[PDB]
């Protein structure tokens, strides 16, 4: 069937810019496309249809172009209030199909992480388990690794990663990590990394902790 | 044939222009010295008393030269010894005259007539509606009768065109519809579409099956479907309308087709495989609608006042559009070059005669516009410096005037080269 | 009048292989004039649209989305402005927010107004009341662990809603049908441990309220 695809899965932008997100059909659709914007827990809102039509009530910076295949919704003088998820739809044919969407990232300066690492509690060793946890706190860009190396041996395996959207205040990103284990295989190694290698520092910042001096 | 049409074109336009500009000098007493056409050198000059006339190679532009235009000469056919009003009235007199070719020829052509489509003069039958769209949302059976819309008073599908825009313009939005079935006034509420930009109301008018063309090598012209003839049914399924041709290729989607057709009175069961084509994934026959107008003429003074109010009318849009561009609301890469107006000038010859005169006046009203807008070293400058000069009361300092007409060439440098790089990227898609 | 609104009920948690009707109560318009959707929205996946209905003038019939043709069933109620959803055979990935939504007139179906939406998860794990765990080690970061709870969804505040400034609730992550979740907060080291700081959970699927004291440990 036909196939929205949106190429970009994330787009950064400043207040008061002009941005242009693109959206690619499968195939000829002529002009029976529609787009909404939805903000994080709330429904989508329809801003332009007919490729080119503002819907009532849309401010006049929201513009809608493109014929074929490669339609384009371009924001002039980008607003704080803009932030949110964008996305197409063509109705052509049946069955109707939407694009995967596009979020809006604000630009800002680079800023290293604040990391801390956090061994097991009594509580989780008492019940049996053991987790590590490592938070990165306050960076900048998005993009960012982490490796867990235990002695010196990787410990990919039972590694757990979860990363939080845009903050709304800073603007900045952050991540925990969580490593559960046996309380046999956490008496088993000594030295516990959460070495975090990120663009804003030519080496990795380091932080460990071992068992055994504690 | 494109090349030399946009040539001649673009000849006799600045033919007029600058003939204008003669007359008009010449009702104000002052010798005229160079009438070039075009640029370059001179590729043929006859003379004629004072008047050198000469035509050139390059035929880009096209320049005349008067007699002590801005030099401090007293003699009396002198331009610069004129009054400041006189003066503008030769700034003016050029495209004054490419806006009365214009409409002089907008005239003509209407009053020689025009093949208007033969569906807009017949009452309004709906023959089809489009699937999923307003009308059929509203619930418009086809064969209905449309016979009130708001409101205006409708009879035949220009009325109906005629009331939708000036609803679109008026910017409403419900209006109130009055339609006949078997005779029963229904009354309905239909949802004003933006026709202004293109959608519409998904009307179709009643079309009679039969084929005017086919396209070379498609395999509807390998079974031998000549164009001029007609269908009656498509694998024994009843078709009174070409677009119930188009549904059925529409939901064919590939399978085998048996068409039975009358070639001019015989019965032929024509096999035929409209697959998906590769092109677009999609049935392909390669055939083509027998399009039926109807050519209308028009009395003089009708065709006249029609002519005034449409070059009213798209002077109107082109002012808007230079309004918008002025304020960037449309990209620049829009404009008209050399280029694109010598192809388009082609496809105008690959189109018909009335076609050469219709965009003919287009590209004269589009000059004629280009050369008001206030540029230094353009039709439209030379008023700014005269309007000026006569507000103060004393002429432009000469070093002043020196400046102006160094920045006035390199900016129109700079727009040529623009536009040339606009035309070249137009050329590549 | 009233503006267009559209309410949608019937979510929850639900076992495979079930069936359910969902629905959706619209106020504020002519109901039986406009088309009527059940586009879906994944979690993290693309809107989906499932099915539509026509208006009364073309006999309310309905279109599907042909993966669905013969699962899933809409339809309209006789007497009220209530629009329903049957699904059966119901599986995993069936998990996501249904929305429902009013459709312009314009020239091919759009959907201009949409419903808050209601959120559907299917599976076999049985609700699990979580496990709190306290996380502790200039500026500090301390946090709270919310560990072994189904389903959704958890709220976590810190000391009862006074600290709000520099909070950071991680989504949840599923492993093994049971999911994780963890909090974090930064305060200065003059603020602690001189004041005390306390996690509070709650998980109003399983009627659970937890306060957690963080007390220093030996390292
Ligand atoms: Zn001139």
């Amino acid at each position: 069937d036909i196939v929205m695809t949106q190429s970009h899965k994330f787009m950064s932008t400043s207040v008061g810019d002009r941005v242009s997100i693109t959206c690619k059909a499968s195939q000829d659709v002529g002009t029976d496309v529609a787009w909404y914007q939805q903000k994080p827990g709330q429904s989508p809102k329809l801003l332009i249809y007919w490729a080119s039509i503002r819907h009532t009530g849309v401010p006049d910076r929201f513009t809608g172009s493109g014929s074929g295949t490669d339609f384009t919704l371009t924001i002039s003088n980008v607003q704080s209030e803009d932030l949110a998820d964008y996305f197409c739809q063509q109705y052509s044919s049946y069955p109707l199909t939407f694009g995967a969407g596009t979020k809006l990232e604000l630009e800002r300066a680079d800023a290293a992480p604040t990391v801390s690492i956090f061994p097991p509690s009594s509580e989780q060793l008492t019940s049996g388990g053991a987790s590590v946890v490592c938070f990165l706190n306050n960076f900048y860009p998005k993009d960012i690794n982490v490796k867990w190396k235990i002695d010196g041996s990787e410990r990919q395996n039972g590694v757990l990663n979860s990363w939080t959207d845009q903050d709304s205040k800073d603007s900045t990103y952050s991540m925990s990590s969580t490593l559960t284990l046996t309380k046999d295989e956490y008496e088993r190694h000594n030295s516990y990394t959460c070495e975090a290698t990120h663009k804003t520092s030519t080496s990795p910042i380091v932080k460990s902790f071992n068992r055994n001096e504690c | 044939m494109g090349l030399i049409a946009f040539l001649i074109l673009i000849g006799v336009l600045v033919w007029v222009h600058e003939f204008g500009h003669f007359l008009m000098a010449k009702l104000f007493r002052v010798k005229v010295e160079i009438f070039s056409i075009g640029f370059g050198p001179p590729i043929f000059r006859r003379q004629w008393g004072e008047t050198v006339y000469q035509i050139a190679a390059l035929p880009l532009g096209g320049y005349v030269k008067l007699y002590g235009e801005e030099e401090n000469v007293h003699d009396p056919r002198a331009f610069s010894t004129k009054k400041p009003w006189q003066k503008i009235l030769i700034a003016l007199g050029g495209p004054l005259f490419n806006f009365l070719f214009t409409i002089l020829v907008f005239a003509l052509v209407y009053t020689a007539g025009v093949e208007v489509p033969k569906y807009l003069k017949e009452p309004v039958v709906v023959g089809y509606v489009q699937r999923d769209s307003i009308a059929q949302k509203i619930g418009i059976k086809p064969g209905d009768k449309i016979i009130k819309i708001n409101g205006y008073e409708v009879r035949t599908w220009e009325d109906l065109r005629d009331a939708l825009i000036r609803l679109s313009l008026d910017g409403v939005k419900e209006t109130t519809l009055f339609l006949e079935r078997n005779g029963e006034v229904l009354h309905l509420t239909i949802k004003v579409p933006n026709v202004q930009k293109g959608e519409e109301l998904g009307i179709a008018p009643l079309v009679k099956p039969v084929v005017g063309g086919v396209k070379k090598g498609s395999p509807a012209d390998q079974v031998g479907i000549k164009p001029g003839d007609l269908i009656l049914e498509v694998n024994g399924k009843k078709i009174n309308t070409w677009y119930e041709l188009v549904e059925e290729v529409r939901k064919s989607q590939g399978k085998a087709i048996k068409l039975k057709i009358l070639r001019n009175g015989k019965m032929i069961e024509k096999e035929l495989i409209p697959a998906k084509d590769p092109k677009t994934g999609t049935y392909f026959i390669g055939l083509f609608p027998k399009t039926e107008t109807v050519v209308e003429k028009k009395p003089f003074g009708e065709a006249l006042a029609s002519a005034v109010n449409r070059t009213w009318e798209l002077t109107v849009l082109t002012l808007k559009t230079i309004a918008g561009l002025i304020t960037g609301k449309v990209s620049f890469q829009t404009l008209g070059g050399p280029i694109a107006i010598a192809q388009i000038a082609g496809q105008a010859a690959q189109s018909g005669f009335i076609p050469y005169l219709v965009m003919m006046a287009f590209i004269s009203l589009q000059l004629g516009i280009f050369n008001l807008i206030p540029l230094p070293i353009l039709d439209g400058g030379l008023i700014l410096l005269f309007a000026i000069e006569w507000l103060r009361g004393r002429p432009l300092p000469e070093k002043f005037k020196e400046y102006w007409q160094r920045v006035g060439l390199a900016i129109i440098i700079t727009l040529t080269i623009f536009v040339f790089i606009n035309d070249i990227l137009r050329l590549l898609r | 009048g009233s503006e267009v609104k559209l309410v949608e009920s019937g979510g929850g948690l639900v076992q495979p292989g079930g069936s359910l009707r969902l629905s959706c109560v619209t106020s504020g318009f002519t109901f039986t004039d406009y088309y009527m959707s059940w586009v879906r929205q994944p979690p993290g996946k693309a809107l989906e649209w499932l099915a539509f209905i026509r208006n009364k003038v073309n006999g309310y019939t309905t279109e599907y989305r042909a993966s669905v043709k013969g699962r899933f069933t809409i339809s309209r109620d006789s007497s009220q402005s209530i629009l329903y959803l049957q699904v059966n055979t119901l599986r995993a990935e069936d998990s996501a927010t249904y929305y429902c939504a009013r459709d312009r007139g314009g020239n091919g179906v759009y959907f201009d107004y949409w419903g808050q939406g209601t959120t559907l998860t299917v599976s076999s794990a049985k609700t699990t009341p979580p496990s709190v765990y306290p996380l502790a080690p200039s500026m500090v970061t301390l946090g709270c662990l919310v560990k072994g709870y189904f389903p959704e969804p958890v709220t976590v505040t810190w000391n009862s809603g006074s600290l709000s400034s520099g909070v950071h609730t991680f989504p949840a992550v599923l492993q093994s049908d049971l999911y994780t979740l963890s909090s974090s907060v930064t305060v200065p080291s003059s603020t602690w441990p001189s004041e005390t700081v306390t996690c509070n959970v709650a998980h109003p699927a399983s009627s659970t309220k937890v306060d957690k004291k963080i007390v220093p440990r030996d390292c």
